[PDB]
């Protein structure tokens, strides 16, 4: 299960069967590539990784040599450079001049790796032309330009293997290769946006970001990703005030190389209606205002309304922080009450898994071990519509083993060959009883995931109950150094939220509300008003909510603080800002304790690292970083999620309606963004066959 | 150090390592040309010197503290503005605010090169 | 020059197959393993081309829902193979061999003295639409050089007067002919 | 512990962050995974506002654009309590072996086929 | 020092062109020197009558540089742009005249009994001590040892033109007047032969991966392009180390000390100026003297204070 | 912020904006400082939008238009590098360099 | 000289903010701005010199490639304010624009050099 | 000075043996129609200033209230 | 397997293995077919002995030379992918492939094509790049831009554009596809064009020799001018 080879002198041991490239670069040996990658399959197109080896007459290709026991190895043969160059002349001399205004100006990886390996004459004359190439449309979120694409089919290997859409086919030979579709149809599907990371050359590239940067301007920053609860690995590329763009960073549990696709355009979500400052209502006449004015009215009218008890319904917003969320739920609980819910369509009740016991709650299998697992089924959600790199890792999976997949509930098509058991609670419970008891049971780590749109619905119940009972009642898997039973979020804070334990407590929640604390709430918003509002919204770009509101709250949003966020499997991320809030715009918990101040019940606490720790004090698993074990309640989770809520639902078989219906417009940043708008529009005939 | 001969024609250099709390001696006993010299040494950087005559300042203003060759304090430097309207002509500091940070050059390409090395022995 | 360009010229996914046609896809299907079952995607593009001359989008689309699989990788398929004319092309297909060994028996002067008989430049059609010209590079058959094929088959050993002769008898009269005489020797 | 030669009071008031250099994703290349980064936030009112009058960004932070560049992340972290302001710091993150058979190109019976 | 630690060489072309621009630098900076000098003694005609030619020669920059006196016309690549045709031939006849004035200079003040009592064994400064005080060039050879960099380690083509070396005698301000008189008569010589030798061939360097591309075929190719591009974004390539390396600037060795990162940019470079050091001896060489004594032994040392830092 | 105008300026030759957030608004432009002062400062960019409308497109009758821009005075290369462009559908007729226009015909 | 920015003939606003002039100005006196426009290609939003920091080292003369931003030879300047100083896109588009004849002159003396 | 008119410049610069009044093929690239040439306006109230060309880069919300 | 390999199976199984080891080399052994065809009296095809000479095989079996043995210019043996033999070195050589591989020949497919000394190698050896770019498929990165790089030399080698140093030059860029792709075709592309270098240059100059001013005073308008190659 180890070999040792010799690449000059470097001895090193890798696996059986491997690839030399992954020797070369476990030795430490930068061998120049384009049509490698890591999470692709391998293709010899790019025929740049050539060296020498022993028993060989020609210098073969690193990307695809397999690893022969005990080889040597030589990168620094005058053959290899003196062919690099070689093949660096012969992949130059047809590409065009774009160099100064291709978007990739410090990032075209060919143009980064030409000089220390290339040939200053690439031989021409005046008679010569090179060839030209039809410029293709692919989605008016993805600018193209094909004239420079040097085939490196890293394109079409991910619209393949990770994406499923496979509508980005070659064609042609000779010079007349074209990548992309000669139908000239649009690619609409999850994802496609990593494709402009992707291609090496900048062929394929943003279409908002367009021209706007060139990337050593750029305070290139590390950031954790929103618009989903995975808490994915992005990076800020900042010009200082704007957010030019962002690039999925490397991290190789959480979706290591991939950005969801609305997560992508969220520049273009962020610099367009922000709340630069607070606005406070005349009535239909919605004007700025000072904000010690807007303090000293939000702290008149409550005690103008003195509401003492089991009042103020604060409600936990789409994409907050978590310690926003902490100064929100202690100012609640310091003010006299508890009444903390969230977004969700008549979430105004308990989970229908407690609190207690945080295994029960979230993703609580490793999101790598979804690719060990034998055969998972699908519940209540749809996977490509929330976590779209989740989808990804399923088809990773999909194609690399033999997995049973079964949807129940919502009509889906995702790309990896869902058999679909009805749209009722009872084909849930026939199809657990009927046929996968004998599957789940047979196989070998499986896992059995749940959407969060189930516990908006009243059928959080025995249709939750029933999949609890089942994962009791088929204990011999599912126990002990495995546990499947787990849920996604839709919003990334709301894993957080359940974290610290926003409570909908019935002995509250049974009341009206007449104070509201917005954070971001565009969904709920719709219904729970009363006429003696008072809705304080308390945020960012205000699309919906501070159109309800009666108090706007400038806040900042992720982009622009250090907001530690919680992912759907527990992980603490940090963050760091990558630019300052835009206008007066103060930082979240600062204005909750700001609001403690006025609204007289001041918080314990109020420097930076303060917060962390109360933080530490209430949950310490938010503290200590992107590291979980959750081991030791497996078990008695399942007791305390299914006796608490046994029956006091009868399973109503109402249809498990999809949860997200327009994927492009959520969240209150791509809710409003020219380009999520485009996108959103993207899904006419030119999409269809 | 850099040193020349005359008869020799003939450089050489000459290292120690020193850090900001402990000192290394001068040089100024055995000639003369030293004592400049090492007054800028300890003005750009703070590494303190022993056995040495006016280890002054020469290199920056004579109030500014800190130590500019150090790779710890930036560019724009801490405090130095100076204007002069209120307190008269008492041109006296503030926080230096720039009006254009100086966006910084972060492009790196693969690797530069792999020596083709060379000794007698 | 092989393009690949638009679908927007009155092709735009309406057609079909035949009746017997199904029936002879299936039992070329039957010649593959029924799992891993795409391999019969050329010669059912062949049916597709004798059914309906100029195989078109909507064609490859039938296939392609057919035989089960994505469509870009049929349109991957047929985006290589020449045979696979895509523009409107005439009764006989005229395609003269212009290879090295064709060259030194005089196949130039069979495309001149084509370009005499039908003024067509060597990629367009007539505006009869009786013939389409094709240069076309070496078939094989290097046995009498100056040969040229027309659409199914090979007419050995071609002077321009045999040539016009053959544009003159194949407007209606079928020359089912290897060459003037018989044999190769 | 004071400060020597450090005339601000940044060693009781900012955090810094020693950082890997991610592996950047458009380019491959990883000449940025050899080194170790300080870096100070922009946690702050300063924070790089806008320009009125031609419209530049003018910061406030006097030591907004520094990086070191280190060896070790010890050797940083002891430089970083040695001149003594408080840190945080950030495990990178690699990427796993998976093994590459470039014959990843047959089948059983099975559905699905690809490129 | 930069292409030291490049291991290139620039062409012949290069070498020689800016030999001839440092000795024409030369004739400049100690014509400046001997210029603001006198005029701190107190002679205003040797100061205006030395800028009239120092106005042709700010347009021998201006022909080939972008501005009168700073030029980015050197590169480590070897130089930006070879020379314009009226410039060669017009530097010819410019040193025609030169030598004819500048012994029209040198007749009112080298002779005089004024500046033999304003200069007279003053400041002396012996050569063990001269040796000690880390002072180098005009001074240095004043103090009678005949030792420079250009004759005893020659960069850039002074191993190839026939240059002779002033020494002094005695260690005062009259030699170190002299010897920079007779350095420009030596000088004149090697703009002489430096217009004779003048080669064609490649100005730049000869490849294209570490300077600059040529700007014809940037904009007919794509690897000039790409050179092109990197050149001016990320700078360049330069392999890790250190060095030093110091020539004889016309004030005095200047010495520049690089430790290059292996990267684009310079992890430190140092400077080193003979008005760095021969200001820190100015103490040691003062004393014992009065006011207007000190006024003129500035101006003999070259304290141009430019070049402190 | 409050209430004045000088009416003597539009954007350019081009009436409107010149791209994605060009604006020619004053107030925003900070009118403190415009005032007595001629309006005759530089409005001189005639705006190029306006001058490919100056432009007649240019045909070819090929597959791949070569684009230089250099003239046929000047000793030295001085238009834009050669980008080869094509001219394949109708539509395409951009010169990402100069802008002028090349169908196929 | 002055940075006056070149055009074609009937020119198109030569420049492309390609950002090569930006990243070798030595003082940093060069910031830019850039968006695709509304006819596909891309211009420059803003395109902004620091007169007060300009060293004239001909930097961003050397490398634009288009050969758009150009050293004039004309001394023409000595304004009372810094604000009469701070070049945004018209100044040099308007400078381009009152002389290209002597630019025309310099580059056809020159071009065969750069 | 700046009242000259700066294809002359060059003339009274010695930047051509030539007059400029004497070749049309190196003297026309003009068709950016007018010439208007303002010499210098320094002093003058009429004076260049400066302004950013763009709008601000952040573009605050606008208050629509809904009920 | 070959279709022609596999039709010798049979038989080759119902006779012995000395019957086809009877003939040939020591290596080489048995008869294979040979398609005779190019510029000759009579074009043919027969199934001969191997390593036979070349001129009993063009004179006994096909006629011969359209012109007879004094006018010939070369001969393309086995491959399309092969260089080829000059007049004196083809008279003598084999038809086997261990020696012909000695005269740098690997007659792989063994089909000769035999030229008139009245007609131009250079356009064989263009309509063979033509031939490569009609038949590269698309994966190798080197084999499509060489192939068209190949395609616009040769068209500039017809017409007589180019210079005496490209000639070396396009030695060298043939070299640059001499081992560096996937499958073979590729370096089947490289041979025809290092068969060229070898054995000739006295005609690339004496077609290089018809015009002055290489590489031509030009303007490119809108296309190119003063001159073109092949549209
Ligand atoms: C680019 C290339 C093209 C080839 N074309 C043919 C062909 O058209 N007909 C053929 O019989 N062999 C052809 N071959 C050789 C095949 O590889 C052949 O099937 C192989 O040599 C089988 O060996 P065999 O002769 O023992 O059967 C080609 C080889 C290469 C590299
Ligand atoms: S990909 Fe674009 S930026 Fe990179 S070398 Fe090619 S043309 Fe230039
Ligand atoms: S689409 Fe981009 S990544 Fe894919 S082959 Fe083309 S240029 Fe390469
Ligand atoms: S001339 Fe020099 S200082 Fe001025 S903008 Fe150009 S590169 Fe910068
Ligand atoms: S160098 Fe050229 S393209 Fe780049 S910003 Fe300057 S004028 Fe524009
Ligand atoms: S050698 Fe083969 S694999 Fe390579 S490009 Fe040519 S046909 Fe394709
Ligand atoms: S990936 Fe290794 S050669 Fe193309
Ligand atoms: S010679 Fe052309 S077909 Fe065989
Ligand atoms: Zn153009």
């Amino acid at each position: 299960a180890e070999i040792e080879l010799t690449i000059d002198g470097h001895k090193v041991s890798i696996e059986a069967g491997s690839a030399l490239i992954q020797a070369c670069e476990k030795a430490g040996v930068t061998v120049p590539r384009y049509c490698y990658h890591d999470k692709l399959a391998i293709a010899g197109n790019c025929r740049m990784c050539l060296v020498d080896v022993e028993r060989a007459p020609k210098p073969v290709a690193s990307c695809a040599y397999p690893v022969a026991p005990g080889m040597v190895v030589r990168t620094d043969t005058e053959r290899v450079k003196q062919a690099r160059e070689n093949v660096m002349e012969m992949m130059l001399q047809n590409h065009p001049l774009d160099c100064p205004v291709c978007d990739q100006g410090g990032e075209c990886d060919l143009q980064d790796q030409s000089m220390r390996y290339g040939r200053d004459r690439g031989r021409f004359t005046e008679i010569t032309g090179k060839r030209s190439t039809e410029d293709k449309n692919i989605g008016p979120l993805v600018k193209t330009s094909m004239n420079r694409c040097i085939h490196c089919t890293r394109c079409v290997r991910f619209a393949n293997d990770i994406a499923g859409a496979p509508e980005l086919g070659s064609s042609g030979r000779g010079n007349d290769m074209q990548i992309g579709t000669y139908l000239e149809k649009n690619l609409n599907t999850e994802l496609s946006g990593n494709v402009i990371d992707l291609c090496p050359v900048g062929a394929l590239t943003n279409k908002p970001y367009a021209f706007r940067a060139r990337p050593w301007e750029l305070k290139k920053t590390e950031s954790i990703d929103v618009m989903d609860a995975v808490g994915s690995n992005i990076r800020i590329d900042s010009k200082g005030v704007e957010v030019m763009r962002v690039i999925p960073r490397v991290h190789e549990d959480v979706n290591e190389e991939w950005i969801n696709d609305k997560s992508r355009f969220a520049c273009d979500g962020l610099k367009t209606q922000r709340l630069t400052t607070p606005l406070i209502r005349v009535g239909d006449k919605f004007v700025n205002a000072t904000w010690d004015d807007a303090l000293s009215t939000i702290a008149k009218a409550y005690q103008q309304k003195a509401p003492k008890g089991d009042e103020f319904k604060a409600v936990a917003g789409a994409l907050v922080e978590v310690e926003s969320m902490v100064a929100l739920k202690d100012m609640t609980n310091a003010l006299g009450s508890e009444n903390t819910t969230t977004d969700t369509p008549n979430g105004n009740s308990a989970p229908a898994h407690g609190i207690t016991f945080r295994s029960n709650y979230l993703f609580n299998s490793s999101i790598a071990g979804i690719e060990d697992a034998d055969a998972i089924l699908l519940v209540g959600t749809n996977p490509r519509r929330e976590a779209a790199v989740m989808n990804a890792r399923i088809r990773k999976a999909w194609l690399r083993q033999e997995l049973e997949i079964a949807s129940v509930g919502p009509t889906l098509d995702a790309t990896f060959d869902v058999a679909e058991l009805g749209n009722t609670h009872a084909d849930l419970e026939k199809a657990l009883s009927g046929e996968f008891g004998e599957v789940l049971k047979n196989a070998k780590n499986p896992l059995i995931i749940v959407g969060s749109g189930i516990t908006d619905r009243e059928d959080a119940g025995a249709f939750f109950n029933t999949i609890g009972k089942f994962v009791e009642s088929t204990p011999s898997v599912l126990n002990e150094n495995w546990n499947g039973y787990n849920v996604l979020q839709r919003s990334a804070s709301r894993a957080g939220a359940y974290d610290i334990g926003f409570t909908p407590s019935d002995e509250a929640s049974k009341t009206t509300p007449k104070m509201v604390w917005l954070l971001g709430a565009d969904e709920v918003a719709a219904s729970d008003i009363p006429a003696d509002a008072f809705v304080v919204y308390q945020g960012h770009n205000g699309d919906v909510g501070a159109q309800f509101a009666d108090v706007v709250l400038p806040g900042a949003a992720y982009t622009e603080k250090a907001g530690t966020y919680v992912n759907t499997e527990g992980r603490s991320q940090i963050s760091r800002a990558a630019t300052g809030p835009p206008g007066g715009a103060r930082e979240d918990w600062k204005i909750l304790r700001a609001v403690s101040e006025y609204l007289g019940v001041a918080l314990p606490y109020e420097d930076a690292y303060e917060v962390r720790d109360r933080l530490a004090e209430i949950s310490p698993s938010l503290v200590r970083y992107d590291l979980v074990e959750p081991t030791v309640f497996g078990d008695v989770a399942v007791q305390h999620s299914l006796v608490g809520p046994n029956g006091s639902v009868t399973p109503s078989s109402a249809p498990l309606t999809e949860t997200i219906e327009n994927f492009y417009m959520t969240d209150s940043i791509s809710r409003s963004s020219p380009t999520m708008a485009k996108s959103s529009i993207a899904f006419n005939k030119d999409n269809k066959k | 150090y850099n040193f020349l001969s005359v008869r020799h024609n003939s450089r050489i250099r000459l290292k120690t390592y020193a850090t900001e709390v402990t000192p290394v001696p001068s040089i100024t006993c055995l000639y003369e040309g030293a004592n400049w010299f090492e007054r800028e040494a300890y003005d750009m950087y703070g590494v303190f010197f022993e056995g040495h005559p006016d280890l002054r300042r020469i290199m920056t203003d004579y109030g500014f503290e800190g130590h500019p060759l150090r790779k710890d304090f930036p560019l724009t430097g801490y405090t130095e503005v100076r204007w002069d309207e209120e307190k008269r002509r008492v041109v006296y500091e503030p926080l230096e605010l720039t009006q254009a940070f100086r966006n910084f050059s972060a492009g790196s390409t693969a690797w530069e090169p792999v020596g083709p090395g060379r000794d007698d022995r | 020059s092989v393009h690949r360009n638009t679908e927007n010229n009155n092709p735009s996914i309406p057609f079909e197959f035949s009746p017997e046609n199904m029936k002879r896809a299936e039992e070329v299907i039957a010649k593959y393993p029924p799992q891993y079952k795409k391999a019969a995607v050329m010669p059912l593009l062949d049916i597709g081309q004798r059914q309906l001359g100029y195989t078109s989008i909507s064609v490859m689309n039938y296939v392609a829902k057919l035989l089960e699989m994505p469509p870009m990788r049929v349109y991957e398929v047929a985006t290589f193979y020449t045979m696979y004319n895509r523009t409107p092309m005439g009764r006989y297909h005229l395609q003269i061999c212009t290879t090295t060994p064709c060259q030194l028996c005089g196949s130039d002067g069979i495309m001149e003295a084509v370009q005499n008989t039908l003024n067509i430049k060597p990629g367009e059609t007539t505006k009869d639409n009786l013939f389409t010209l094709s240069e076309v590079e070496c078939l094989g058959a290097c046995v009498n050089a100056p040969m040229m094929a027309i659409n199914d088959d090979y007419y050995e050993d071609l002077t321009p007067e045999g040539t016009v002769k053959l544009l003159e008898d194949c407007k209606a009269g079928k020359m089912p002919t290897p060459g003037p005489e018989n044999h190769v020797r | 512990e004071i400060v020597s030669g450090a005339p601000a009071e940044l060693s009781r008031n900012r955090v810094v962050r020693i950082y890997q250099q991610a592996k950047p994703a458009t380019q491959s290349g990883e000449y940025g995974t050899f080194a170790w980064r300080l870096d100070w936030d922009i946690v702050d009112v300063a924070n790089r506002w806008e320009n009125d009058l031609i419209g530049w960004q003018s910061s406030g932070d006097y030591m907004q654009a520094t990086q070191m560049k280190f060896t070790s992340k010890e050797s940083a972290i002891k430089f970083a309590n040695k001149q003594g302001w408080d840190f945080y710091i950030q495990e990178p993150h690699h990427r796993k072996f998976r093994v590459k058979q470039y014959a990843n190109n047959f089948v059983h019976s099975y559905g699905k086929l690809k490129h | 020092a930069v292409e030291k630690l490049l291991n290139v060489e620039v062409p012949l072309r290069g070498k020689y062109i800016r030999t001839m621009f440092g000795e024409i630098t030369r004739v400049l900076n100690h014509l400046m020197s001997v210029c603001s000098h006198a005029m701190d003694v107190g002679a205003l005609t040797p100061f205006l009558w030395g800028f009239e030619e120092r106005e042709k020669l700010m347009e021998f920059y201006e022909r080939v540089s972008g501005a009168r006196l700073h030029a980015a016309y050197v590169r480590p690549g070897g130089v930006s742009q070879d020379l314009p045709a009226g410039l060669l031939d017009d530097i010819y006849m410019w040193a025609t005249q030169f030598g004819d004035r500048l012994d029209e200079i040198e007749e009112l003040l080298t002779d005089n009994r004024i500046w033999k009592l304003r200069t007279v064994n003053i400041g002396t400064v012996t050569a063990q001590d001269a040796l000690n005080l880390g002072l180098s060039g005009p001074m240095l050879r004043g103090s009678g040892i005949p030792f420079d960099i250009r004759k005893n380690a020659p960069y850039d083509a002074y191993d190839k033109v026939d240059f002779d070396v002033p020494v002094g005698m005695n260690g005062d301000c009259y030699d170190r007047y002299l010897i920079r008189m007779a350095e420009f008569r030596q000088s004149l010589r090697i703009i002489e032969q430096c217009c004779n030798d003048m080669p064609a061939g490649a100005v730049k360097v000869e490849d294209f991966k570490i300077n600059s591309p040529p700007r014809n075929l940037m904009k007919e190719d794509m690897e000039a392009l790409i050179h092109h591009f990197l050149l001016y974004t990320k700078g360049y390539s330069v392999p890790p180390g250190e060095t030093y390396t110091a020539i004889e600037a016309p004030k005095g060795e200047m010495g520049v000390y690089v430790v290059s990162d292996g990267s684009e940019r310079p992890y430190k470079c140092k400077i080193r100026a003979p008005g760095f050091a021969h200001l820190g001896a100015f103490d040691h060489i003062a004393r014992g003297h009065f006011l207007p004594d000190a006024v003129a032994i500035i101006g003999t040392m070259d304290l141009v204070f430019g070049e402190v830092d | 912020i409050p209430e004045e105008y000088t009416k003597q300026a539009p954007n350019r030759d081009s009436t409107w904006a010149p791209a994605q957030a060009s604006k020619t608004e004053i107030y925003k432009n900070n009118m403190v400082r415009f005032e007595q002062k001629d309006l005759s400062k530089q409005p001189m960019p005639y705006a190029g939008i306006e001058l490919i409308a100056q432009q007649p497109v240019r045909f070819v009758h090929g597959n791949t238009a070569v684009c230089d821009g250099a003239n046929h005075n000047g000793p030295g290369a001085q238009g834009h590098p050669k980008i080869f462009i094509n001219v394949d559908a109708p539509g395409s007729h951009a010169c990402q360099y100069c802008g002028t226009r090349y169908e196929k015909e | 000289g002055e940075h006056a920015l070149r055009r074609y003939p009937s020119g198109e606003e030569r420049c492309i903010a390609c950002k090569l002039c930006e990243a070798i100005c030595p003082a940093l006196a060069i910031t830019i701005d850039a968006e695709e426009r509304i006819d596909g290609s891309r211009r420059t939003t803003k395109y902004d010199i620091d007169m007060t920091k300009c060293i004239y080292c001909g930097y961003c003369q050397e490398s634009c490639p288009v050969d758009a931003i150009v050293e004039t030879p004309n001394v023409e300047y000595a304004t009372e304010t810094r604000e009469e100083l701070l070049y945004n896109k018209e100044k040099l588009l308007a400078n381009g624009d009152k002389w290209e004849l002597e630019l025309q002159y310099a580059l056809d003396a020159d071009a065969p050099y750069r | 000075m700046s009242q000259v008119e700066p294809g002359w410049h060059f003339w009274l610069g010695y930047g051509v043996d030539t007059a400029p009044c004497n070749t049309p093929k190196e003297k026309l690239p003009i068709r950016a129609y007018p010439y208007k040439f303002q010499p210098n306006y320094t002093g003058t109230p009429g004076a260049f200033v400066t302004y950013n060309t763009l709008k601000p880069k952040i573009s605050a919300w606008e208050p629509v209230t809904k009920q | 397997t070959n279709v022609e390999t596999v039709a010798v199976a049979p038989t080759i199984l119902r006779r012995g293995g000395d019957w086809f080891a009877s003939f040939g080399r020591e290596r080489n052994s048995g008869t294979k077919l040979f398609c005779i065809s190019g510029n000759v009296n009579e074009p043919c095809t027969v199934e001969e002995e191997m390593s036979i000479p070349l001129r009993e095989l063009l004179e006994k079996h096909c006629g011969g030379i359209k012109g007879g043995w004094d006018n010939l210019l070369g001969v393309i043996p086995g491959g399309c992918s092969v260089p080829i033999l000059p007049k004196n070195i083809c008279e003598d050589v084999l038809m086997d492939f261990d020696a012909l591989k000695d005269v740098q020949s690997g007659l792989g497919t063994a089909a000769v094509i035999v030229i008139n000394k009245q007609q131009d190698v250079i356009r064989a050896i263009q309509r063979f790049a033509a031939f490569y770019k009609h038949e590269s498929c698309g994966q190798c990165t080197p084999c499509r831009e060489g192939t068209t790089w190949l395609l616009k030399a040769m068209d500039r080698f017809r017409t007589g554009q180019a210079k005496e140093r490209e000639i070396d030059m396009l030695y060298e860029l043939t070299k640059d596809i001499e081992g560096h792709t996937i499958c073979a075709l590729g370096d089947a592309a490289a041979w025809p064009i290092q068969g060229l270098i070898r054995n000739f240059r006295p005609e690339m100059e004496t077609r290089m020799k018809k015009f002055h001013d290489e590489v031509g005073a030009v303007s490119v308008g809108g296309w190119m001018k003063d001159a073109r190659v092949e549209k």
